């Protein structure tokens, strides 16, 4: 099945449990920070230094 | 003997996680 | 290999000679400490499934001890199994075989039950063959397959006021590990 | 007693249970448990809230009376 | 008067965000484990 | 093992009752606020300075500079209300439940509350602003009132004439110490309650139905904790100074008193009890009082059944104590004019008839209906 | 003349909606403890089992079905004459220390 | 033990022969 051959292979043992959470935690940072950002500055669009930094710099 | 793929598993945990952390 | 694994732990009762000594890890911590009365490790057997796993006889104080070390001889068996142990567990077995077939009526019932089960008669010699095709691999793959991160079927009766909660002999059924 | 084993005699009870993993983790919750709550809700409402509603009462009250008192008269 | 404004309010979007992940994965696990009791159904059989 | 033992016996397997609601979780989150006032006050400490030329600079130092400072010090000052919401929780349960029928383990609550009560009082004269100078000079001057040592008693405190630099930097240094007393406490508190063991809301011993706390306790205090937490990060990150006083971004001056001078949201109720009375002495006396007669609670006890639960004018009476203390809150709130006055005057006796007259009556009634 | 309230406040107390008698929701103490202790076989083990259903519904956050409720009635007051014994016999100790 | 059924074969077969072992449960034979 799907979650089955999850359990099977991933986390059955205790020992990948904790390597599976671990690199699923390293990925679900980059991921989620990535996507509230985008969420955040999509909400406030325009109105931080970001989006007006080009603005005012040159370089 | 048993504890060797165990081991080397919580070796990569604690590799991983340290590396994860900072 | 199930029969082999369940040789290993064995079975206790209090009249039993060796005691502290015993090999079976339970039965040792059960002699010395005097946890149970009796303990009898089982696979009953029916023809599509049945019941892998063990009974014992305690002192009201003493269900949460019997249980730690029963489990944890599973969980150890399922993990960590010695070649030793393994074969004592096989030796055990090839004497119950040879001791159990003594006598006409033990071997008219082999016969009798064997045909109805098996579908034909199974020679001494074809059991001491998979009996010696168990080494220690097969036993931890097998007791890991049937016993490890199991649900199991407990039944108790008596002053049972100390037998475990059923998510703490679930979180026993694997390891920490 | 405080050890399982020593905090009391129990007679003649049997108790079924059923695996975790077995069993649905919200069995019926919205279908039984919506009227359940609301039946709490009924039991408990009359004792519950009449002094909260007094308190609203003198609440809003002396906030205009208050406000009455604050400004001007003739 | 107050600098931290915006990324405090981001602070806040990820918070309720992450709670709203979390409280329901946590309030499964409870209701997963407390199952057992949950379910469970009391037989008394006195003798005569 | 013999720590293991201990933790064991506290924790892991801790034969609880069954039937346990979520009125019980409160104590493990005051440990959790407890714990969250020790850590993020001790980061504030890092950076925090003790002298009335610095303090102020130091907290908005610490604000504006301070990587993450900012967090810390809301989490500090929204968490401090956090503590107070969960105890006022924590001592309602025991009232409503019976609870205090653990007469030590209550006792010895009554101690937490007056200590944290303390804790907190001296913590929000550190930031050194308006509310905070303002808010000891007004509530330690009470101690005045005491007949023949009081004046005496109040510049000792202070260690001068008035509140200054001498009692500021006391302050911090009780501050910081006496949450670590709290603590002692409280594990004096919970050692009571192993002897006694832990009640349920039936108020009938649940002996016969046991369950370990691990894992079924240990999974719903996780889950009362994350719910705590959302509270907190609520209010720290969307509304920092919504229980605060804008009055403390005011720095200190002792020669301008603000107009609506007042204790924090949490001492109100008493603050109200207070403004009731007009003698100074029995104004005090009674603010005392207040807290104290939670002592005499065990003793008033008159009911037969244990538990409110089944006792409908005990419960109608609780919830009117309830919202009687609410009424106080915001009276306290309010200034002192009519009609404030008149309503805190009312709801101030209300306060005591209740505990002292009509729940025992209460009791003693229910007892009459049931042939008790 | 007002068993009628007996009656109402009985009901509106509840505790028979759980399948509990009066003398189950009793405050234990020295002298109730000591009656509960005496009590024979059968009546202990009956509480016992009613009381570990009304913690369980009490969990369950549920009442039982309307005719399993305790009827004003049918409510045994199964403890008192036990419980007052245990009290004239303390009375007595008392009594007879007074002097 | 109860009734007429069960109780059959319990009257002794033979003078009674103690047996204890490393292994086998202690048993009393007839
Ligand atoms: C990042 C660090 C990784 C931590 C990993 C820790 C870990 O392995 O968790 C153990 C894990 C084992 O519990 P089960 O899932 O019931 O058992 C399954 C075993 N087959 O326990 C938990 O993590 C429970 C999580 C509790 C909620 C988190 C707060
Ligand atoms: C809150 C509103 C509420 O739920 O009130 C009713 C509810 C009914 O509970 P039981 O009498 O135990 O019976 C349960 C029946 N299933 O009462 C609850 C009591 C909890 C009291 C604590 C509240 C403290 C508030 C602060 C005061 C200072
Ligand atoms: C720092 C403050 C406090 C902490 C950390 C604390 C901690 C605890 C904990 C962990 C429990 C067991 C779990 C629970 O039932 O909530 C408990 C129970 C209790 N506490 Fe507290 N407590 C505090 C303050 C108080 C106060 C102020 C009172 C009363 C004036 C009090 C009275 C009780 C009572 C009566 C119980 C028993 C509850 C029951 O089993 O019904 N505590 N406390
Ligand atoms: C029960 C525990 C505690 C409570 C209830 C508490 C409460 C408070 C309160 C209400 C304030 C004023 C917050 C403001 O509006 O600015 C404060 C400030 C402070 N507290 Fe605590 N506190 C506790 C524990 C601690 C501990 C243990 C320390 C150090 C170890 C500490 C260090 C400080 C410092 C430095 C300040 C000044 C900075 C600031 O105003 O935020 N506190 N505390
Ligand atoms: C002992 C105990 C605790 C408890 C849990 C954690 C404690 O310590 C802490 C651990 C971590 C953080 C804060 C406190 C102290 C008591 C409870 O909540 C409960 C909740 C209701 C069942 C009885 C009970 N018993």
């Amino acid at each position: 099945t799907l979650t089955a051959r999850l359990y099977s292979l991933l986390f059955r043992r205790t020992s990948t449990f904790a390597l599976t959470i671990v690199v699923g935690a390293l990925f679900f940072e980059r991921a989620f920070d990535q996507g509230a950002d985008a969420i955040y500055e999509h909400i406030n669009e325009g109105k931080l230094w970001k989006h007006i930094k080009h603005k005012y710099e040159n370089k | 003997r048993n504890w060797v793929p165990t081991a080397q598993l919580w070796g990569a945990v604690g590799a991983v996680g340290l590396v994860s952390a900072t | 290999a199930l029969q082999v694994a369940n040789a290993i732990i064995g079975h206790y009762d209090c009249t039993y000679g060796g005691g502290a000594h015993l090999s079976s890890p339970l039965a040792s911590i059960a002699a010395t400490n005097k946890l149970c009365q009796s303990f009898q490790t089982f696979n009953i057997c029916y023809a599509d499934t049945g019941l892998l796993g063990a009974h014992f006889v305690c002192d009201h104080m003493s269900i949460d001890d019997m249980m730690f070390v029963l489990q944890g001889q599973w969980m150890r068996l399922c993990t960590s199994a010695t070649e030793s142990e393994v074969l004592r567990g096989k030796n055990l077995l090839r004497n119950a075989l040879v001791s159990h077939l003594d006598g006409t009526t033990p071997v008219c019932e082999d016969i009798g039950r064997s045909l109805l089960t098996y579908g034909r008669r199974i020679p001494l010699a074809e059991w001491e063959s998979r009996i010696a095709e168990v080494d220690a691999r097969v036993v931890r793959e097998v007791c890991s397959k049937y016993f490890y991160d199991q649900c199991p079927a407990v039944a108790g009766f008596g002053p049972i006021e100390q037998l475990p909660d059923y998510n703490r002999i679930r979180s026993g059924m694997f390891w920490l590990r | 007693g405080r050890q399982f084993g020593h905090l009391t005699r129990v007679r003649h009870v049997i108790t079924y249970s059923l695996s975790p993993f077995e069993q649905r983790a919200f069995p019926h919750y919205f279908s039984k448990g919506i009227p359940n709550v609301l039946r709490r809700t009924r039991a408990c409402i009359l004792r519950v809230a009449p002094p909260f509603v007094a308190f609203y009462l003198v609440y809003t009250w002396g906030t205009q009376e208050f406000e009455k008192s604050k400004r001007k008269n003739p | 008067a107050e600098p931290e404004h915006d990324h405090r309010k981001r602070m806040g979007l990820k918070m309720l965000l992450m709670m709203g992940l979390l409280l329901p994965l946590v309030y499964a696990m409870k209701r997963h484990k407390w199952s057992v009791l949950k379910s469970r159904k009391l037989a008394y059989r006195p003798p005569k | 093992h013999p720590l293991m033992k201990i933790v064991n016996n506290a924790f892991i397997d801790l034969p609880a009752p069954s039937n346990i609601s979520s009125w019980w979780n409160f104590g493990s989150l005051l440990g959790i606020c407890l714990i969250l006032q020790i850590l993020t006050g001790l980061f504030l400490a890092m950076h925090y300075t003790s002298d009335t030329t610095t303090a102020f600079s130091s907290v908005t130092h610490i604000c504006r500079d301070v990587n993450y400072g900012w967090i810390i010090r809301y989490m500090h000052a929204n968490g401090a209300s956090m503590f107070f919401i969960c105890l006022y929780m924590h001592v309602g349960r025991g009232l409503y439940y019976g609870s205090y029928t653990f007469l030590e383990t209550w006792n010895i609550g009554v101690i937490l509350l007056l200590t944290v009560m303390a804790t907190a009082f001296m913590g929000y004269v550190l930031p050194w602003g308006q509310m905070s100078f303002w808010g000891a000079t007004v509530i330690t001057n009470l101690l005045s009132a005491i007949p023949y040592i009081g004046t005496n008693l109040v510049e000792w405190i202070w260690g001068g004439f008035s509140v200054d630099k001498a009692t500021l930097t006391r302050f911090f240094a009780f501050h910081f110490i006496l949450p670590f007393i709290i603590m002692a406490i409280a594990m004096v508190h919970l050692l009571f309650l192993h002897e006694t063991g832990s009640n349920n809301p039936t108020g009938i011993s649940s002996d016969v139905d046991k369950i370990p706390f691990h894992p079924y306790y240990t999974i719903k205090d996780i889950l009362g904790a994350l719910l705590l937490i959302l509270a907190l990060m609520l209010l720290v990150l969307f509304a920092p100074d919504l229980l605060g006083d804008p009055d403390n971004y005011t720095p200190a001056n002792p020669l301008n008193t603000p107009p609506h001078i007042k204790p924090e949201w949490y001492f109100l109720f008493a603050y109200a009890i207070l403004r009731s009375i007009p003698n100074k002495l029995g104004g005090v006396l009674a603010l005392a009082f207040s807290i104290l007669i939670l002592a005499l609670i065990p003793l008033l006890h008159t009911s037969k059944q244990r538990s409110m639960m089944f006792r409908p004018l005990s419960q109608c009476l609780f919830w009117a104590l309830v919202a009687d203390l609410l009424t106080l809150t915001w009276i306290g709130g309010q200034p002192v004019e009519h009609p404030y006055i008149t309503i805190g005057q009312l709801a101030s006796v209300l306060y005591f008839l209740l505990i002292l007259v009509l729940m025992p009556t209460a009791g003693t009634i229910e007892n009459k209906l049931l042939k008790w | 003349w007002l068993e009628g309230i007996r009656k109402w406040y009985y009901n509106a107390a509840g505790f028979n909606k759980l399948g509990l008698m009066r003398d189950d929701t009793i405050h234990e103490n020295d002298d109730v403890k000591e009656a509960i202790r005496r009590l024979p076989e059968n009546l202990y083990n009956d509480r016992v089992f009613r009381i570990k259903r009304a913690l369980d519904l009490s969990m369950r956050q549920q009442i039982l079905p309307k005719e399993q409720w305790t009827k004003y009635e049918e409510d045994k007051s199964y403890l008192e004459p036990y419980l007052k014994e245990v009290i004239r016999e303390r009375k007595e100790r008392e009594e007879w220390a007074k002097k | 033990v109860l009734c007429r059924e069960s109780l059959r074969g319990q009257a002794a077969g033979r003078p009674l022969v103690a047996s204890v072992s490393l292994n086998v449960p202690a048993s009393v034979r007839y």
